């Protein structure tokens, strides 16, 4: 969350997609069980990089590259490795009750609410600021910093 | 010194026209100037450059001076024109490294700033440097 | 020379008029006296100074000389005029810990006076700090 | 000079024809080039030599020109023709690092080339060496 | 899968083994129910030389001595020792999701299947970046790290 | 450990028990039920360290001193303390299927079968190399590493 | 010049007579020849020689040369006639050390030959080393 | 193990105490529950070393000084710290199974038996090779090597 | 010269007749020779003394010389005719430190002797040494 535009549709606005790719991928996730945010590329339509830059855009947030952006260690310890791995997310900047969460899919509310609960156990009452990254880059970020 | 192929992320991450790279690469190859500052304006946005250099050199892209706050430890001695022209300020410390914000980490005259202490280098746009000129000193 | 800039925090928390900052900075370069010590008089209401300075260096926001008693041996180390432009008469004098309660840890030219040995900084109202001289030299 | 008889293993493993061994071995003692390298293309698939080197010498088992990346920073350290006979391309450069990838670390005539700095041996084909030199030498 | 050129006959075609050894290996099939592949080496019939070249020939593999080739110390934990020694395999350098698995016979699909599952259940995504080597040297290498 | 020179041969070479001592002690086993090497220590002809000299001399093995020869860190799990106490051994260098043994108990038949089975129970195929080790010192190598 | 005395442990083990020790020792000290080496043939049996030498020096007892094959390069650190006098042959190189296949660790005249490398010491019956001396050079 | 001549009058023959002192102290321990070795000390009749020395003579276990008598560290692992303090004893040279046990009084059979069993549960079948020492020195030795 | 009260410890540990100490101590105080070697034979066994001398220097007393093997090499230049009178020999090298076994560590000129290797000092009895040295070299 926030609710977001469809990923495929923001890719259309960005010149990165046709609405045809959006709806076809959407029909795929309706049967596949994954998200539009996954099927735009799993359906073989839109570039995963495009998807990655675009999901935070879909929410009004920036593209943040995991191999660049500093994974402030408090953040991966704030939100546990298993929990991060589980949603395809990786924690970054902290402030007050805030956490920047670098996600392959910023729309993924499972992270944000299970993250919320983890953050609260640590002492932050949530206020996540989703940001988006290439899944592989956060995979490597997840592998490297807990 | 190794990097992750300056110019390639720019194309691969959708940051540039290939033209920025090829013209710039040729100038690096033929004039000896450095690909980083050569690339911008060749079909490459300044933001786009710095994000590629950031990743490619193991460095970090910087946002405006709301983010790039100068460090008075040097900034009050530093002329405002040094903050602008190297596009650089030495900042704080981490581990033993002191941050060097730069207009271009490939541009070693600017990476030189700070290096009395180890450093990670950081990157930003001409306007970041003009605003830093305006605020730092 | 690192700080959160006296005059700027002061304006931010309603501690000064903008003019206090601007004129005090001029006097701070032309006479070389601390900006802060100058700001009180140029349009800064006393405590307002010290609270900003304490924010600037991460200092304890202190009480008066009822408790913060100076050291006359240390006071006689500096010409009181050196100590006055500096912005404090020293408290204690350890090799790695002079206790100092400066009127402006930001001002790069007068802040450089007095500390023949480094200080650990703390800070309260000018009434206390000027009293600190009356109580020592 | 010594190893687990670089290049003879290949016959045992069906990697080379008998004739490849007999010719290359005569050429070994006659010319100073060693059997390992000499055997390539004598009835020896180059890869099979690398299987033998990976086994008889223990060099890190790397790849062909479609695998191993050329880099003149190091390739310029050794002449392409002799280097091809030697069996190696020095690749890449950091102030503290060069990789040397070699088909015949037995080579009595010149085995000691290239690894005379923070570097170690890796293993890959002449196919790569010639192309990687032409692409960077 | 894997498919390509069956190990049994190529062990022989290389001049490194007899068709009689493929058959004795096949006798293990008759006395156990496995495949040629498997038995060519598991029952000890075709020469290790035959396997060094033939396994490599059937599917496309390198051959390397484990005692020297950088036996990436973390890789041994990717495949717990009994799930490693029973199949004649050892994890070398990791390449992201990929493992340079050094094995007595990378075409021995029964042994390989037990290992593959271990390299996904205990290991990486397998995505093997494989090599061939005698079981003895591999076993010595396995023992050094576990 | 494997079986080779029949103890009296080497106890004599070694100055540990003369042809006369090996015969007398062996006569004890007409009711005792043991072997020459057992009876020699039972009869007071040999010290267990003398048997250690014999187990290697028997086979042509080294003076693996318990305080000098490296106790390969995986080796004690291979040949457990329980085993070690039963046969006066300590495993050292592991070689795939093979094992170097700090050792006391000479030739025998039981020592072979039992060290071997006690080993297969936990790991390798015995294929061993007993080496001379003073028993007091053998005990310390066992205690310090299992 | 160190062991748990060449000759002495052989004596303690019942392998030699004192008189054999002394004849062999005198030549060792007088001519530079060797006590262990001389003791065999002067009344000492061979495996018995080696068993004490193993305990005297800390040696690993070896097999014949169809097992103990000499090193194509290290073998020339001590030639057949030097190896014979020494009671040793140099083989291999690991962690800086060469293996020494001894018949006798004290070579008074020139134990230094062979030990042109740090070394690990081994031991066996003269049949093995005799052939090895011939194989060495 | 230890068995003993009376401490009682060996002290008299040694010129350390009068028969009156040793019997008085003997009658004290008769009710006190301690040993003559303790009651001569507690009563100010003899120095612990005098008694320790006497005990050496009494039992045939020579006076030894714990500060230097080699406290082979394995021996402290073999015989526990509290077990030591409990009896005024300290374990030293190990040989086969044999344990030099330096005791305030090696007549302390309880210690010898509890130690026998403790050492066996840790590694050796015992066979004490006792010696006697000033308890204070032993105590300091216990403090020094556990 | 000085140690942790030789004489008081000797009396406490049952090592000396008080007579040994007072005569020996006075002799040190009056002649400059040292209490240690002076005490033995005055009502003090050599065993009893050397345990004290070692304890009080932080050095260690060693087992009967029957078991104390002299360094095999150093002994060649410290033969029976030399070693018997000193009552001493350095032994081996305990990885980093030789056991220099003296006849009396109170003499700094004794710990100096035999000190050809990094060391700790040890101590053993000259009567016992005479039997060993007589036997050994």
């Amino acid at each position: 969350l926030p609710r977001a535009k469809p990923l495929g549709e923001i890719l259309v606005e960005l010149g990165l997609a046709r609405p045809e790719d959006v709806e076809e991928a959407l029909q795929k996730q309706r049967r596949g069980g994954g998200r539009l945010e996954d099927t735009l590329v799993q359906s073989g339509k839109l570039r995963p990089e495009a998807l990655a830059q675009a999901v935070a855009t879909q929410l009004g947030y920036p593209y943040v590259d995991p191999e660049e952006d500093p994974p402030d260690p408090g953040a991966p310890l704030l939100l546990p490795e298993d929990l991060c791995r589980r949603y395809g997310v990786f924690p970054h900047r902290l402030e007050g009750n805030r956490l920047v969460l670098l996600m392959k899919d910023p729309r993924n509310i499972l992270a944000l609410d299970d993250v919320r609960l983890a953050l609260k156990r640590k002492g932050l009452n949530y206020e996540v600021a989703p940001a988006v990254a290439t899944e592989a880059a956060i995979t490597k970020l997840i592998e490297r910093f807990y | 010194q190794k990097d992750l192929k300056l110019g390639e992320l720019l194309l691969q991450k959708g940051w540039i026209s290939r033209e920025a790279l090829e013209e710039a690469l040729v100038e690096q190859e033929k004039t000896g100037d450095l690909l980083g500052r050569i690339l911008v304006r060749k079909g490459l946005p300044e933001e786009a450059l710095y994000r590629a250099l950031a990743e490619q050199k193991g460095l970090e892209f910087l946002e405006s001076t709301e983010g790039i706050v100068p460090d008075p430890s040097a900034a009050l001695l530093l002329l405002r024109s040094d903050a602008l022209r190297y596009g650089a300020v030495p900042i704080g410390f981490q581990n033993g490294e002191v941050e060097v914000v730069l207009s271009d980490p490939r541009h070693k005259e600017a990476v030189a700033q700070l290096l009395n202490r180890p450093a990670r280098f950081y990157l930003a746009l001409p306007q970041a440097w003009e605003e830093l000129f305006r605020r730092a000193y």
